[PDB]
């Protein structure tokens, strides 16, 4: 019953302060009592206006506090709502690509879902899981040229470099589409040997 | 028993070297739970699980498989309209 | 703040006055405890977005990339980046003094030494990890692999960095440099902070001043007014000092509460950057900067 303490705490604090206003009826605040009309019934009017002030002054200030702090608690809710109506329209109309807004991982979708004076998304997001050790390489000499990845990084299982997207293992037999040439190799740390294998050059040879 | 702190003086809750995630907050990271029969006990807060990530100019880790899990979010939106 | 000594000093006189009053004594705590405890869950929101606490590699070899600058300091007690040591100069009795009257200063939950291991984790997982660590378990990665992708999310294609990489690593310590003396040589970067700070010393100082006020009283003594004064006409006057001090606690209070909801505001900023622009790379058009 923990997860709703957002929207439960919310309620409360509502329900608090109304309960504290109430409460503030039933303070002298320095007046004679706490009922209005006794003060009436006891005393001649004369003096009595003196006591209702006190009363007066006690309960008028007392809204003035109710009321600054639901101001500044609905400034707070204001500033909550908008925090939906973005993931309202970013994280469940879009997809959103800022991390962590719509909760850990990478977001795919979201679903909102009402709740009393609140609102519930349920953000589907994809976590990667299982890591291999790869022994990888900025890029890749063949002859003489720099390869580098399209798209994606090269990674060496043993000898066969590799080209793979970054966010799952997915590996690709290195050929020119998968890679475009860039510069040489003299200057690139950590370049490698290997042959880049061309689609072209099997289709030639009949 | 009383176990002097940097938040205040903590009376009748043993101190304890070994430090686990926080449970119940106090001050200064001393956060204290009640396991151990059981007494409550208080300790310095430790921050998370320790790693050190295995890191070499040429080591990458590419992740194999997947999982795909629904996140509750939630906030509030509207406050009971009072006047 | 300890609302009936703040307002009756010593006396019971003074004390069952306030009850009164009613809640006013009791719905101050309820209201700065509201803040005290979420103070502690915008540094929990800030700075803890990390699952576990990494820590950088025995050996710095980043491809030209000096981060002694910027990663825990192993020769300090605290450790701390050498430039945080910069800061925590600038920024800055107030000690007992409020402390009389019961105005209590409550620890952090989180010490500084804690606030700076997370802030290694962050940059231990950002250099080594990638972005990867924010989205699950990190991912060692070669941090010259890693500035290939940040390029090609800015649109500069990959090959860029491979040949300039040099180049890139001095303009970057070189950058790193001057950071030193941009907060070394002049205190008003650090104005937000130390607007902060001031603007709540400021309030405690105004609001131990107003127990020196008359209010309208013939003293702002408590007990002055007890030993220089029969009760019965005492009573009226200690109004003026509750009425008085009880009033000058809710603009206080209000205050605070104003005031926080902006560093409420402030700190989702920051956890916002925290989680977009360390954590992930940024796409906002000036955004991170
Ligand atoms: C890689 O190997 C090291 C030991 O050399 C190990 O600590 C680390 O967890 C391994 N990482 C992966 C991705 O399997
Ligand atoms: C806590 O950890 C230390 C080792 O760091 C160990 O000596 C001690 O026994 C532990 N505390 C307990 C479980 O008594
Ligand atoms: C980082 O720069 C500092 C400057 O004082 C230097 O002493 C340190 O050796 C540098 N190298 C590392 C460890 O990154
Ligand atoms: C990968 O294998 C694990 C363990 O069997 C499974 O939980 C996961 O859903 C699988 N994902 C893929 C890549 O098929």
């Amino acid at each position: 019953a923990s997860a709703l303490g957002k929207l439960q705490d919310v309620v409360n604090q509502n329900a608090q302060a109304l309960n504290t206003l109430v409460k503030q009826l039933s303070s002298n605040f320095g007046a004679i009592s706490s009922v209005l009309n006794d003060i009436l019934s006891r005393l001649d009017k004369v003096e009595a206006e003196v006591q209702i002030d006190r009363l007066i002054t006690g309960r008028l200030q007392s809204l003035q506090t109710y009321v600054t702090q639901q101001l500044i608690r609905a400034a707070e809710i204001r500033a909550s709502a908008n925090l939906a109506a973005t993931k309202m329209s970013e994280c469940v109309l879009g997809q959103s690509k800022r991390v962590d807004f719509c909760g850990k991982g990478y977001h795919l979708m979201s679903f909102p879902q009402s709740a009393p004076h609140g609102v519930v998304f349920l953000h589907v997001t994809y976590v990667p899981a299982q890591e291999k050790n790869f022994t990888t390489a900025p890029a890749i000499c063949h002859d003489g040229k720099a390869h580098f990845p399209r798209e994606g990084v090269f990674v060496s299982n043993g000898t066969h470099w590799f080209v793979t997207q970054r966010n799952f293992y997915e590996p690709q037999i290195i050929t020119t589409d998968n890679t475009f040439v860039s510069g040489n190799c003299d200057v690139v740390i950590g370049i490698v040997n290997n042959t880049v294998y061309d689609p072209l050059q099997p289709e030639l040879d009949s | 028993n009383v176990f002097q702190t940097r938040a205040g003086c903590l009376i009748g809750a043993e101190h304890v070297n070994n430090s686990y995630e926080c449970d119940i907050p106090i001050g200064a990271g001393i956060c204290a739970s009640y396991q151990t029969s059981q007494s409550i006990i208080a300790y310095t807060m430790s921050l998370g699980a320790e790693n050190s990530v295995a890191y070499s100019n040429n080591s990458i880790a590419i992740p194999t498989n997947f999982t795909i899990s629904v996140t509750t979010e939630i906030l509030p939106v509207s406050m009971t309209k009072t006047s | 703040v300890d609302c009936t000594m703040y307002i009756c000093g010593d006396s019971t006189e003074c004390s069952n006055l306030l009850l009164q009053y009613g809640s006013f004594c009791t719905q101050l705590n309820r209201a700065l405890t509201g803040i005290a405890v979420e103070q502690d869950k915008n540094t929990q929101e800030v700075f803890a977005q990390v699952k576990q606490i990494y820590k950088t590699p025995p050996i710095k070899d980043f491809g030209g990339f000096n981060f002694s600058q910027i990663l825990p300091d192993p020769s300090k007690p605290s450790k701390r980046s050498f430039i945080e040591d910069l800061l925590f100069n600038k920024v800055t009795d107030l000690i007992c003094a409020q402390k009389f009257n019961g105005l209590t200063v409550l620890p952090p939950l989180l010490t500084d030494e804690m606030i700076a291991q997370y802030t290694s984790a962050l940059l231990a997982g950002t250099i080594t990890s990638g972005w990867t660590f924010g989205a699950g378990a990190a991912l060692q990665i070669p941090f010259a692999m890693q500035m290939a992708y940040r390029f090609n999310g800015i649109g500069v294609t990959q090959n860029v960095l491979y040949e300039n990489q040099k180049l890139i690593a001095n303009q970057f310590n070189s950058a790193i440099g001057k950071i030193q003396d941009s907060l070394s040589s002049t205190a008003s970067a650090l104005g937000k902070l130390q607007d902060v700070v001031n603007q709540n010393a400021q309030a405690l100082n105004t609001l131990v001043k107003q127990l020196s006020s008359n209010f309208g009283a013939i003293s702002s003594v408590l007990n002055d007014i007890l030993s220089r004064l029969d009760k019965v006409e005492a009573e009226v006057q200690i109004d003026r000092l509750i009425t008085g001090r009880l009033q000058s606690l809710q603009t206080y209070v209000t205050q605070q509460l104003i005031r926080a909801a902006e560093i409420r505001a402030s700190a989702n900023l920051a956890a916002t950057k925290m989680s977009e622009c360390v954590l992930g790379q940024s796409k906002r058009v000036d955004f991170c900067g």
